[PDB]
């Protein structure tokens, strides 16, 4: 979610589990920032697995 | 037959939208006999011969 803090923990992230995630998720394609919450939900909602 | 449009045919195929098996191997062979329903059609051509 954009301008959380579940984005400043990947962000703050150091432990090398943790930062191969957020190298994952800033290349990403498409961009996977929801406006809201629950706009994220419907993704899910629709993604097929 | 006893819809709105009756007396109407159409094809039928095996189910492709949000179809949430990722085509397990159990599965996918009896969605795909089914559909390309052989063993019916072996029992014609056994038949004939």
């Amino acid at each position: 979610l954009d301008s959380g803090s579940t984005k400043e923990f990947f962000r703050r992230s150091k432990i090398a589990v943790f930062d191969k995630m957020w190298t994952y998720m800033r290349s990403a394609e498409p961009s996977v920032f929801v406006r809201t919450t629950a706009e994220g939900v419907a993704r899910v909602r629709k993604s097929k697995g | 037959l006893e819809g709105n449009f009756k007396g109407l045919c159409k094809q039928i195929d095996h189910f492709p939208e949000d179809a949430d098996y990722e085509a397990d191997t159990a599965e996918y062979f009896l969605r795909a006999v089914r559909a390309s329903s052989i063993f019916p059609i072996l029992s014609v051509i056994l038949l004939f011969m």
